């Protein structure tokens, strides 16, 4: 399974949404997002060590986007065949 | 102790109980000498 | 700004004192009956919490616990 | 010596608790509004220490009849004294023949721990109450110190250990603590998947490692 | 999956037993520890638990109940069994063979879940839409399946509420920027009137409540659960 | 005292030295009133003299007639062959508890009356010349202190007295634990220890209870019980 | 102050330790009202000495029967026996005397309650002194207290009411015990007894079959 589709898959989706939550790509918990798509900082008031203002949450919910998004693309593709 | 039965004073306390008597009475009367419909033993 | 559990210690004694006492919660009905309409008034203004007090904590306390 | 902390749970975590971390994610210790109820401050570290104590004795004895069955220092087979198939649970097994009932064993114990328990409570509740009424002339070790997570004394600091250290104790029992808290969890949950004791459950990952985890567990 | 009376009088005995914690809880939080007002006006924090931690929850609760309980007693009873015959839901609960007798993936475990073989669950998380003949209801295991994603949704839905973590929306915001040039102000001031009336949020919560109890009684009759 | 349980350990402040053999070892309290104190150090006294006076009859016993059991004693048919009166000079059971019931009886009413107002007993109650002088609670004396070994430090033998009976206290307990664990002996117990160490401790012979559950005296069923759900 | 029935809880604040066996335990304040507290009293000593008077009656037969001497029915199957055992003495005859018997001692008691040595005026039979009461729920006098154990000292009249008002609570609590364990069990008290005595790790209440209804 350690080289699957499967893993590879949710592994990818999940590191690649991180990447983007860590480099300023996606809305934070540090930044927001307006209703015209542009992000601006917030102070949440989260502490953590990583110098960008990359949170335990944003680790949460990023994770958690990048398992949906390879979860449904798993399906997906075993639906049309892959 | 002084409040709370002054509460079960109240009317509809007072009525629920006395109610609750009386249609315990006429049940069981009737429970007790079924279908009365005449005063005759 | 945060969310966060805030509540009041104790704030109303737990007591039969207004058990004896309808219309306790109404300050035009705690004075007692004068005609039978303070008994339907009693039963019809039992609930309207915001009729008995302007203050929207108690109000909410109120709402909750009922 | 900072786990996810925030601003809102570095305001009033500053270090002089025992263990403390500031890790307090959902700013449960927040000391103002959480007056009454039992999500006070107070009430919370005590329930950490209470928690704390009643695992490491979870932990330490969910285990050791299993180890020392392995070892034969105990004649019972190590299968009859798995920490769940000694009659906690009756549906995974029963032990055979304890002196009494385990349902006598628990009215006892019922009694016994009540007892415990509600004058533990009364300290908590009104401290040094229970130094007053006659208890058999036990009162006088029963006054506690004023913290009721340390009551200390004649017996429950019999050895008056502490002199200088107290605070170094207190962080050792509650990072100890934490650790039984954590191992109870995981007796819990590799008796629901694997069905086999803690120890049983280390020999095979020290057997066969590749073979025997969480993994391969939920293959089966 | 109900088949004894004694299972009747737990559930009674258990109900009473809450009943008496849901009076405590009143005189608790009216007498000892009553809510200020901005613990109740946080209405961003109410609806994500009330979506996530009740609605998602109690459908995923109820998924494992169904899946674990309700599939495979009436299976069994569907099949004819007498229910006396019929082995205890904790019989099926502990003994996994005995689940994988009516539904053969359970002998796979939980391993198709984490995999992501979803589809190997196909025998008790169905689609089969329409009635159980030998019953008239419909399939336990399409409302297993139903419960399941309603949980999923719902449990995705109680994540939209800005609370202390940042993320998240406010509601205010969403209102104030739902504007248009037919509407003038638009949604502004309705944060402010549904934060602090009761009376119109009882208005809006019985307008849906009503709405959904009729609409419950058309589904009802349509697909007899 | 000044020598102490533990090490690091205080002394509860009721506890500093008036007693021999104090040691600051109170760990629940119960000595803090000084009438419970005084109450209790009676019970030591006794306590101690008996288990003496037992751990002496045990081991000595074991000397004249190793093959009698200690634990079985008290039957009948252990008993040394005496002439009790009667048709046959056999035991009865009942005259000798009466005999053992109203001597201590008396004696143990006079010390409980010593106990209750110090120097209320003193005197003989037949012949009132008689006196015991009774300088401490627990040391009569007089003709029970007939060759005057208290002339000298008091103090010191009292402490010898009272360490030699805790000593007594838990060897006593030791002697019922293994009697009640291996069905023999004390010294057969140290002698199957001497022969066996390792395949002869408490490890192999904690789980018995080698003692019956029930036996038959002359008539009556006397239940009979370990001090551990043994088997 | 006093021992108290929860220790480090106050005790009843209506509960000032005057009466014998006080130990504050009024959690449900039924005893606010000082009227109604003396009734209340005179409840509680009421039924106490009844049931003390039952304890015996039910407890020394019972003994009597487990050794053998006597072969007197339980207590539980005694009113059957005497009906069976006595034909010629009706069960309401027996009802109705009983119930004027009592009725006549129980009315002086409540007119006594009502007006405190109202029944010392000589109306009955004469008598004065003696139905004049010493205190509510204490009668005394030469009658009630022939030995004149309470007029005796002050301190051995209330070391005697805190005797028999802890004994009452005990056997009222032992004949419910006593309802209990004949509901379990289908037996006797004393025999209840004796089978715990025979052997106890096997005779309990988790295995009279009734208390746990579960097999087990
Ligand atoms: C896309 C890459 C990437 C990802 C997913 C993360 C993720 C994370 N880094 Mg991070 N970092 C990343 C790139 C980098 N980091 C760092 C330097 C650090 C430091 C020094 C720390 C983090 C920590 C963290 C965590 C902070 C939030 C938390 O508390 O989680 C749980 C989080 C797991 C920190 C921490 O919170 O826990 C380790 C921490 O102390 N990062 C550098 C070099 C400057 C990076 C360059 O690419
Ligand atoms: C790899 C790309 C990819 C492919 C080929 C598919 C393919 C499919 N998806 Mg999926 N998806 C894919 C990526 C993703 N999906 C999803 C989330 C979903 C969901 C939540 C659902 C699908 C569904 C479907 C089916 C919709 C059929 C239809 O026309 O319904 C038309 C429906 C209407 C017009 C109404 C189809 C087989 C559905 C499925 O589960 O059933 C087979 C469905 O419910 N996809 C996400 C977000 C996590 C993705 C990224
Ligand atoms: C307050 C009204 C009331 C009155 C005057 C009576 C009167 C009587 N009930 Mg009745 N009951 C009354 C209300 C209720 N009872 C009962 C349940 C019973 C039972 C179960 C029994 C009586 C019995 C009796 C009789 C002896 C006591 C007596 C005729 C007993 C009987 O019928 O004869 C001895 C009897 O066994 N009552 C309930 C619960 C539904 C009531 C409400
Ligand atoms: C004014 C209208 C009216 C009159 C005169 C009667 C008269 C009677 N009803 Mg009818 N009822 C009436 C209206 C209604 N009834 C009923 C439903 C019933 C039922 C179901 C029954 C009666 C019965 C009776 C008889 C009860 C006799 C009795 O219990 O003696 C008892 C006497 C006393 C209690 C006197 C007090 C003595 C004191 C306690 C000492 C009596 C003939 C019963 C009968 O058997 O039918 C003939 C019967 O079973 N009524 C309903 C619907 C709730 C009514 C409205
Ligand atoms: C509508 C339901 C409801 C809501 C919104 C609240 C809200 C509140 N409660 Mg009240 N409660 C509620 C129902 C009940 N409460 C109580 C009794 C109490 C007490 C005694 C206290 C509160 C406290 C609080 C406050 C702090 C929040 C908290 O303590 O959570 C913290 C929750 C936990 C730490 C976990 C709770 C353990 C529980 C076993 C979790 C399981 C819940 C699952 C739904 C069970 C079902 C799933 C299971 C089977 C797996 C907050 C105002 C506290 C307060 O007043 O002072 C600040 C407090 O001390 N509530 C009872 C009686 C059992 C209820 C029923
Ligand atoms: C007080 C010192 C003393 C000690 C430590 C022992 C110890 C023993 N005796 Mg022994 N005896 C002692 C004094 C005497 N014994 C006997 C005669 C016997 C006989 C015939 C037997 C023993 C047996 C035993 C053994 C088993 C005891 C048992 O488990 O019964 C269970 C114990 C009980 C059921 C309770 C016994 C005492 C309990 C602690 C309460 C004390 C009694 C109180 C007076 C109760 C007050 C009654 C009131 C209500 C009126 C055990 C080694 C038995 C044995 O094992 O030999 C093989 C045996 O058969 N003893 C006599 C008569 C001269 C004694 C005089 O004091
Ligand atoms: C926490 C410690 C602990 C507990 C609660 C038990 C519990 C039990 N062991 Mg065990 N054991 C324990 C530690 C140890 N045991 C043993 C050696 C044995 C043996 C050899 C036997 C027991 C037996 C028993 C049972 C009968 C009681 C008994 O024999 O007492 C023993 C008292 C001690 C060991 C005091 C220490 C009981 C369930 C018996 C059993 O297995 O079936 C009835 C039995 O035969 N234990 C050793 C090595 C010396 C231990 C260390
Ligand atoms: C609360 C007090 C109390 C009550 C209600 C009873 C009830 C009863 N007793 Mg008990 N007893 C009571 C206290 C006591 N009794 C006893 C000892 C006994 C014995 C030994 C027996 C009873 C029996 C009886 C039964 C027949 C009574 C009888 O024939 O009277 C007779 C009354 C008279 C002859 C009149 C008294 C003379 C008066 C001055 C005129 C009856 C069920 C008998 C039995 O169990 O069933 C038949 C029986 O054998 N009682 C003692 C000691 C008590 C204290
Ligand atoms: C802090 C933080 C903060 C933020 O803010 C929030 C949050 C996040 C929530 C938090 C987190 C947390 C944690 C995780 C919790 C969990 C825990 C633990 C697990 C508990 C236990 C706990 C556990 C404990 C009690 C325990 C105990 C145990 C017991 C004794 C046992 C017993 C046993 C014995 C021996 C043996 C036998 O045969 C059987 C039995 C009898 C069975
Ligand atoms: C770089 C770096 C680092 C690292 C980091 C890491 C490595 C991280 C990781 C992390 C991760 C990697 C995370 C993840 C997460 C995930 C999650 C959190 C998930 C979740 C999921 C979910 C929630 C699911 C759900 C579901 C289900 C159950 C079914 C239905 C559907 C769904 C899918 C919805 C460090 C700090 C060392 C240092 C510095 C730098």
């Amino acid at each position: 399974f350690i080289g699957s589709t499967t893993n590879l898959i949710i592994c990818s989706s999940t590191a690649i949404f991180l990447a983007a939550g860590r480099f300023g790509l996606t809305p934070s918990a540090n930044r927001l997002a307006s209703p015209g798509l542009k992000l601006s900082p917030n102070n949440s008031g989260l502490q953590t060590g990583d110098p960008a203002g990359f949170t335990a949450t944003d680790v949460l919910y990023l994770g958690t986007i990048g398992h949906v998004v390879g979860i449904g693309s798993i399906l997906g593709l075993k639906a049309i065949g892959a | 102790m002084k409040n709370f039965t002054t509460y079960l004073s109240t009317a509809p306390v007072v009525a629920l109980i006395w109610f609750t008597f009386t249609a315990g009475l006429l049940i069981e009367i009737n429970r007790f000498f079924p279908d009365p419909l005449v005063f005759s033993f | 700004k945060k969310v966060k559990i805030v509540v009041d210690g104790n704030p109303v004694e737990t007591s039969f004192e207004r058990w004896a006492k309808p219309g306790h919660f109404s300050r035009t009905l705690s004075k007692g009956p004068s005609t039978t309409t303070w008994i339907w008034n009693l039963h019809a203004d039992a609930h309207d919490f915001d009729s008995h007090t302007s203050d929207l904590e108690e109000i909410s306390r109120k709402v909750f616990s009922a | 010596t900072l786990l996810f902390a925030s601003d809102q749970s570095l305001s009033y975590l500053t270090g002089a608790l025992p263990a403390d971390y500031g890790f307090d994610p959902l700013g449960l210790l927040d000391p103002e509004g959480k007056g009454a109820g039992f999500v006070s401050p107070a009430w919370l570290q005590y329930s950490e220490v209470i928690h704390a104590r009643w695992a490491m004795l979870g932990a330490a004895g969910c285990i050791a009849p299993e180890i020392l069955a392995t070892a034969g220092v105990i004649p019972q087979t190590p299968d009859e004294v798995i920490w769940f198939k000694s009659g906690v649970i009756p549906p995974a097994g029963v032990y055979d023949k304890y002196w009494l009932d385990p349902y006598s064993l628990f009215f006892i114990e019922v009694i016994l721990v009540q007892f415990a328990e509600l004058r533990r409570w009364q300290d908590f509740r009104n401290p040094g109450s229970q130094g007053k009424q006659y208890f058999l002339g036990l009162e006088e070790v029963l006054k506690g110190s004023g913290d009721p997570s340390y009551p200390g004394g004649q017996f429950f600091n019999l050895f008056n250990l502490g002199k200088s250290d107290l605070k170094e104790l207190k962080t050792k029992e509650l990072k100890n603590g934490r650790l039984a808290m954590l191992a109870v969890f995981g007796y819990g949950a590799q008796a629901v998947i694997t069905a086999e004791g803690p120890f049983k459950n280390l020999t095979d990952h020290l057997s066969d490692p590749t073979g025997h985890n969480i993994l391969t567990n939920f293959g089966h | 999956g109900i088949t004894s009376e004694l299972q009747l009088y737990s559930t009674a005995i258990g109900g009473l037993v809450l009943a008496a914690a849901m009076f405590f809880a009143g005189w608790f939080h009216y007498h000892k520890a009553a809510p200020k007002l901005e613990w109740f006006q946080n209405v961003e924090s109410m609806l994500n638990h009330h979506l996530a931690g009740l609605l998602g929850l109690g459908s995923l609760a109820w998924a494992g109940h169904q899946i674990h309980v309700s599939l495979p007693i009436n299976k069994l009873l569907d099949a004819g069994v007498d229910p006396k015959e019929i082995p205890l839901p904790h019989e099926f609960i502990l003994n996994r063979d005995l689940m994988a007798q009516l539904y053969p993936s359970f002998s796979k475990g939980l391993a198709p879940f984490f995999t992501i073989n979803w589809s190997e669950y196909s025998d008790f998380l169905t689609f089969q839409g329409g009635l159980n003949p030998v019953t008239g209801g419909l399939w336990l295991s399409d409302q297993a399946h139903h419960h399941l994603a309603i949980a999923v949704l719902f449990l995705v839905a109680g994540h939209q509420y800005r609370t202390n973590w940042g993320i998240g929306h406010s509601i205010k915001e969403i209102l104030e920027a739902h504007k248009g040039p037919f509407t003038g102000e638009g949604h502004k001031g309705l944060y402010e009137i549904l934060t602090t009336s009761w009376h119109a949020q009882l208005a809006i919560n019985l307008a849906l409540f009503g709405s959904l109890s009729i609409i419950v009684a058309h589904h009802m009759y349509s697909m007899p659960p | 005292g000044r020598r102490l349980w533990a090490p690091g350990v205080e002394a509860p402040s009721y506890l500093n030295g008036e007693l021999a053999g104090d040691y600051g070892w109170d760990p629940l309290g119960l000595g803090a009133k000084p009438e419970a104190l005084k109450w209790y150090r009676q019970a030591e006294l006794v306590h101690a003299r008996w288990a003496m006076l037992a751990v002496a009859g045990i081991l000595a016993q074991e000397i004249v007639k190793p093959g009698v059991f200690f634990y079985n004693a008290g039957l009948p048919e252990n008993l040394p062959g005496i002439n009790f009166g009667g048709p046959e000079g056999k035991v009865n059971l009942g005259g000798l508890l009466a005999w053992e019931f109203l001597l201590f009886h008396w004696v143990e009413v006079r010390r409980w009356q010593d106990i209750k107002k110090k120097d209320s007993v003193n005197q003989d109650p037949i012949f009132k010349g008689n006196k015991v002088p009774n300088p401490e609670l627990g040391y009569p004396g007089g003709i029970f202190d007939p060759f005057g070994f208290s002339k000298g430090n008091f103090k010191e033998v009292q402490t010898k007295e009272i360490k030699n009976g805790r000593l007594a206290m838990v060897a006593f307990v030791g002697f019922i634990i293994q009697a009640q664990a291996t069905g023999q002996g004390p010294l057969a117990n140290l002698g199957a220890h001497l022969a066996n160490p390792f395949g002869n401790n408490i490890t192999k012979n904690i789980g018995t209870c080698a003692i019956p559950s029930s036996v038959d005296v002359q008539g009556i069923t006397i239940p009979l019980t370990c001090l551990w759900p043994g088997h | 102050d006093r021992q108290v029935w929860f220790p480090g809880n106050a005790p009843a604040p209506h509960l000032d330790g005057s009466l014998p066996g006080d130990f504050g335990f009024d959690p449900l304040s039924l005893g606010s009202d000082p009227q109604l507290l003396k009734w209340f009293q005179q409840a509680e000593l009421v039924h106490g000495r009844t049931a003390m008077t039952a304890v015996a009656g039910i407890l020394f037969p019972a003994v009597a029967t487990k050794a053998g001497v006597v072969n007197i029915p339980q207590w539980y199957d005694a009113g059957s026996v005497w009906v069976q055992n006595n034909p010629n003495f009706p069960f309401a005859a027996l009802l109705f005397i009983q119930i004027i018997l009592t009725g006549w001692v129980e009315t002086k008691r409540w007119l006594d309650f009502k007006n405190p040595g109202s029944q010392a005026d000589g109306s009955f039979l004469g008598v004065t002194d003696d139905f004049k009461g010493v205190a509510n729920g204490y009668p005394g006098g030469k009658l009630f207290d022939p030995f004149g154990l309470s007029r005796g000292s002050e301190g051995q009249l209330q070391k005697y009411q805190e005797n028999e008002i802890k004994n009452g609570r005990l056997a009222m609590v032992a004949f419910l015990g006593f309802i209990a364990q004949h509901a379990a069990t289908g037996k006797g008290p004393i025999d209840n007894l004796a089978d715990h005595l025979a052997n106890p790790t096997a005779v309990t209440f988790a295995t009279n079959g009734v208390s746990l209804p579960f097999v087990h």
